[PDB]
């Protein structure tokens, strides 16, 4: 399977570096306007205040390790070494976690602040927004200790090794892991976001807009974006349990930077709170 | 460019309305105007409040006794507040927002952001 090996290659060289460069440019330029946004002329913050400034913070802490993923891809071969291997890979995966939970958590208060607009209720409290953060943050963390678990349990200590749970380890352990990750990780905060939009409809059309584009906007980007990735993940896991294996993992390659797309999009929902911080933003 | 002034304010015995008034000096046409108050020690919080398309909200604690209405021709803002009792004794206020539709979606955080605001007028619900 000499072809497929070329194909591999080159999307890993030339494809992966290309797809990341532009969303390390479009994502820092894009977050770094948003966060000095709200540094400057947020003065007193609600809860989606609170969880699109940590939606940030997630993509930064993505597009950060990014120079070091392109120089890797670049040449071939890991050799930041232990330390870096876990940091990035921790990253990388609580990025894609966080980031689908905070827009879930902004679609509940997009919800509540429909129904009651004076955000009376406890839940609707910034303080409350901040130890809701702080719970994303812990539960993705924990989503994301088994892969690291099990990236210890490989030999990082000689420098140049990193691997993919998805392609590396027991198939069987790595498919209820990534199965879990899809449904815990993806499928639920998803259909959550798709039961407030219907929530939301509803209300609407009691009383019979805004709060519906931001959470049709959720859905359709992770809806788009995390899906191609969350299959391939998935099958590229069940194929190891030959040329059809190297061409699930072009194909798997190929859908990793469409899913991290929205780190670099993101910074929109900072427009669709009915602030007009995008008014705000040329003021200042 | 407008300023705003908030007049009647009272003694109300417990049960008693009263009708305050948001005057604007400047059009109105296209603010949204939100009423807020602060009882002695606590924070600001509003009450009602009403967008420039006509549009009205209400907070939990006065939706069965307040009504917010606006006359742009004499560029005044009404609070009518029925069954008023000790607890809603506090210093009322208004608040312009020239983006006309955005204030009342998110009146207690949007506040923050505006510059024209009246000098209150306090409004006192006490027995005998
Ligand atoms: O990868 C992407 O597309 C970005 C991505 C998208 C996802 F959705 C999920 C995970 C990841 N990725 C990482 O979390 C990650 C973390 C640390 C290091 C690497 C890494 C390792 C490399 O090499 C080693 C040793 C040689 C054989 N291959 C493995 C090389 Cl060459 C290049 C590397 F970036 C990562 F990929
Ligand atoms: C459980 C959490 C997992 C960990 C991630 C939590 C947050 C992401 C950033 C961490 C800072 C670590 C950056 C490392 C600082 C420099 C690394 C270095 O010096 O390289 C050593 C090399 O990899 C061989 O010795
Ligand atoms: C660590 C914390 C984890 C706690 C676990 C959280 C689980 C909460 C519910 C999940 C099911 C998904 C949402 C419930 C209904 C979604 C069904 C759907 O697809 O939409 C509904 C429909 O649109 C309208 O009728
Ligand atoms: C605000 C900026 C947040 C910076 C995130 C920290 C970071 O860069 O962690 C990624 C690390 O390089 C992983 O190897
Ligand atoms: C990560 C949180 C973990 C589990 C959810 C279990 C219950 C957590 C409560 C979910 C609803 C919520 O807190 O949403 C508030 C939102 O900010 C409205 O302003
Ligand atoms: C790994 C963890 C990465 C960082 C996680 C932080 C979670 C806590 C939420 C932090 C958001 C604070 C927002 C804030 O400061 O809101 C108050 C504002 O200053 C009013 O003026
Ligand atoms: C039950 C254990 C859950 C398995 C979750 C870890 C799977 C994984 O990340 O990799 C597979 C590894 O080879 C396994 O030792
Ligand atoms: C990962 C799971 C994420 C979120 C679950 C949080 C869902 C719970 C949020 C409670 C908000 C609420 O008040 O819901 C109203 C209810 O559906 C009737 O109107
Ligand atoms: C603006 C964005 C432009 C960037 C463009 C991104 C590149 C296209 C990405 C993924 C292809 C989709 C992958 C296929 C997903 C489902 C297909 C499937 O199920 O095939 C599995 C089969 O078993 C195999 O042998
Ligand atoms: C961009 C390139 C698309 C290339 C995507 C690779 C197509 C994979 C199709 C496949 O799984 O076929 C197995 C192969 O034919 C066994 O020889
Ligand atoms: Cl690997």
């Amino acid at each position: 399977c000499e072809n497929w090996l070329a194909l591999e290659n080159i999307l890993e060289k030339y494809y992966l570096s290309a797809f990341y460069g532009i969303e390390f440019i479009v994502g820092m330029l894009g977050n770094f306007t948003v966060v000095f946004g709200y540094l400057f002329c947020m003065k007193n913050w609600n809860s989606s205040n609170v969880y699109l400034f940590n939606l940030s913070i997630s993509d930064l802490a993505f597009l950060c390790t990014l120079p070091m993923l392109i120089r890797s891809y670049a040449t071939g071969n890991w050799t930041y070494g232990d330390v870096l291997c876990i940091s990035n890979r921790y990253v990388l995966h609580a990025n894609l976690y966080t980031s689908i939970l905070f827009l879930t958590f902004i679609s509940i208060d997009r919800y509540l602040l429909m129904k009651f607009p004076f955000r009376e209720h406890i839940l609707q409290k910034k303080e409350f927004a901040i130890l809701i953060s702080l719970a994303v943050w812990v539960l993705v963390t924990l989503e994301v200790l088994p892969m690291l678990t099990f990236i210890t349990s490989t030999p990082i200590e000689k420098g140049d090794s990193c691997v993919d749970y998805a392609s590396s380890g027991n198939p069987k352990y790595s498919l209820i892991y990534s199965l879990c990750l899809t449904l815990l990780g993806f499928l639920i905060p998803l259909s959550v976001m798709c039961f407030f939009y219907y929530k939301m409809v509803v209300f609407l059309k009691k009383r019979s807009n805004k709060p519906l584009r931001l959470v049709v906007l959720a859905v359709v980007i992770f809806s788009v974006l995390f899906t191609p990735y969350h299959i391939m993940r998935n099958v590229r896991i069940a194929s190891r349990l030959g040329c059809s294996q190297k061409a699930i993992n072009c194909l798997y390659i190929l859908t990793r930077p469409l899913a991290f797309l929205n780190s670099a999009v993101n910074p929109i929902f900072y427009f669709l709170v009915g602030d007009h911080f995008r008014d705000m933003l040329f003021s200042k | 460019e407008v300023q705003l002034v908030e007049s009647g304010g009272g003694l109300v015995q417990p049960g008693g309305s009263l009708r305050l008034s948001c005057e604007a000096s400047g059009t109105l046409a296209n603010y949204a105007i939100g009423w807020f108050r602060q009882a002695p020690g606590k924070e600001r919080e509003g009450v009602s409040c009403i967008s420039s398309g006509g549009s009205t909200v209400y907070s939990e604690s006065v939706k069965d006794r307040f009504t917010i209405s606006r006359d742009n021709a004499k560029k005044i803002v009404y609070l009518q507040m029925n069954s008023l009792q000790p607890e809603d004794t506090a210093v009322y206020y208004c608040a312009a927002d020239p983006f006309g539709e955005r204030l009342c979606i998110d009146p207690n955080t949007f506040a923050g952001y505006l510059e024209t605001w009246g000098q209150g007028t306090q409004v006192t619900v006490s027995s005998l």
